[PDB]
């Protein structure tokens, strides 16, 4: 579980922050719509 | 040996007040006659601000 | 008359104009592919050398290692305390670097778009002289105090009621003096 | 001498060869672009730039978000003219090279305090505060829409 911090337009390219590891740039999965991805709320994240 | 000099910057005097007024009231587009003496007398304990 | 090649010559000229951009693109692709065949190196600090080929170095973090060095590198510059770069898979000395400068100190070094001079500040023509007696004259003509037999002071502080012109005086001094600040 | 067809044939052959070379170069460029786009694996590592150090025979010194200091003999895919000490950059996870530059980030608490839904209250529903309203509006709203009335006189707003 991680926390998104912000986003950018025309491509998801979401910035993900975690408490102990580093922060990354990521995208969604296939089955999730980009509507309910509002910033500043906890999200699930793969291990790889 | 650490802070050798202590410098005091007190409130302005009448001459200092007149100097600051002449510095700051210059650029404004004034008109007519101006008398700084009354302004200096009235403003007591003021600052540059 | 002799324009039998003129059309073909113009076609060749247009093709050469296109080939100019095609060669710029080939060069750009070459730089892109060449750049992506390098790796970074860890940064650490040397402590001492055990023998001719063995040093002991400390990374920025904790762990300390006993490592070797490159053969062509000079060994006369590796005094204790210097900063070195090590390989990330074998941890061998590769290069020495100059001292670090913090980004905070770099930002602090130069930030002053103001250009306030001594004409915009008035009423305290004596304290300004008292302050300039400390930081200006000794830094340029230092043999006078040595002749008299004293040492000039180091620091000073300014105090008073709020809004009497302290930060303004500091800005004027910083903006009207040619020295590191 | 008289006119000869040799010039026309030579020019036509040169034009055809140059066009074919341009097509081949375009194909090679497409292949190289495909290879470059293959190396852009999406997961980056956000990091901070410490120094754009200059060396002689530009090299970067960076500080990754995982508390590791790295030295890069080459910058990467981003030009060194648009980098300052303290910039935020995305770095390849393994090769550790700069891949793109990111906008400056702000704290979530700071971002959450900006208004989104404007209130619907008007000036008409406040009674007995005319002087206060006039004194407040001439110091906040006025210096925004009527700045030309100020520098024409030489007076700074409150
Ligand atoms: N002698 C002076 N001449 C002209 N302006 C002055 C003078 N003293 C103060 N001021 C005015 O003071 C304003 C800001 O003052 P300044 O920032 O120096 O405050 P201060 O005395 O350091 O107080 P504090 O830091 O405690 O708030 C300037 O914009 C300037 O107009
Ligand atoms: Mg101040």
């Amino acid at each position: 579980c991680t926390k998104i911090i912000n986003a950018d337009s025309e491509d998801p390219k979401y910035i993900i922050n975690v408490k102990q590891f580093a922060k990354f740039v990521v995208d969604l999965s296939d089955q999730v719509a980009p509507t309910d991805i509002e910033e500043g709320m906890r999200v699930g994240v793969d291990r790889n | 040996g650490r802070l050798d000099r202590k410098i005091h910057i007190d409130l302005p005097n009448e001459q200092a007040r007149l100097d600051i007024l002449k510095i700051h009231a210059g650029p404004i587009t004034k008109h007519g006659e101006i008398d700084y003496e009354a302004i200096v007398k009235l403003s007591d304990g003021f600052n540059g601000a | 008359k002799l324009l039998e090649h003129k059309e073909i010559d113009g076609r060749l000229k247009e093709l050469r104009e296109q080939l100019k951009e095609l060669t710029k693109q080939y060069e750009k692709s070459e730089n892109d592919l060449k750049a992506l065949q390098s790796v970074g190196q860890i940064v650490g600090e040397v402590l001492k050398q055990l023998t001719e080929e063995k040093f002991i170095v400390k990374a920025t973090n904790g762990p300390r290692y006993v490592v070797g060095c490159r053969r062509q590198l000079d060994k006369s510059k590796l005094k204790p305390g210097t900063r070195v770069a090590l390989d990330m898979t074998t941890l061998t000395i590769m290069r020495y670097l100059p001292r670090e400068v913090d980004p905070l100190v770099y930002n602090m070094s130069h930030e002053d778009p103001g250009n306030v001079s001594y004409s915009e500040i008035g009423g305290l023509s004596e304290q300004i002289r008292e302050l300039r007696e400390v930081i200006e004259l000794p830094l340029t003509n230092p043999e006078l105090f040595q002749r008299v037999g004293i040492i000039p002071p180091k620091g000073c502080l300014l105090y008073g009621p709020p809004g009497t012109g302290k930060t303004l005086l500091a800005r004027a001094v910083a903006s009207q003096l040619d020295c590191n600040f | 001498t008289r006119l000869l067809d040799s010039e026309i044939k030579i020019m036509k052959s040169e034009v055809l060869r140059v066009t074919h070379e341009l097509q081949a170069m375009k194909d090679k460029i497409k292949e190289n672009s495909e290879k470059i786009k293959v190396n852009k694996t999406l997961p980056y590592l956000v990091s901070n730039v410490i120094e754009l150090l200059d060396v002689d025979p530009k090299c970067a010194v960076i500080k990754t978000s995982t508390r590791q200091t790295y030295f890069l003999p080459v910058i990467g895919l981003v030009d060194a003219e648009k980098l300052k000490p303290g910039d935020l950059v995305g770095v390849n996870k393994d090769s550790y090279l700069i891949l793109e530059t990111l906008p400056t980030e702000y704290d979530s608490r700071v971002k959450a305090m900006e208004v989104d839904e404007r209130p619907t209250e008007q000036y008409s529903d406040i009674g007995g505060l005319d002087k206060q309203i006039q004194e407040l509006v001439e110091a906040i709203v006025l210096p925004m829409n009527h700045k030309e009335k100020f520098e024409n006189l030489g007076i700074q707003p409150p």
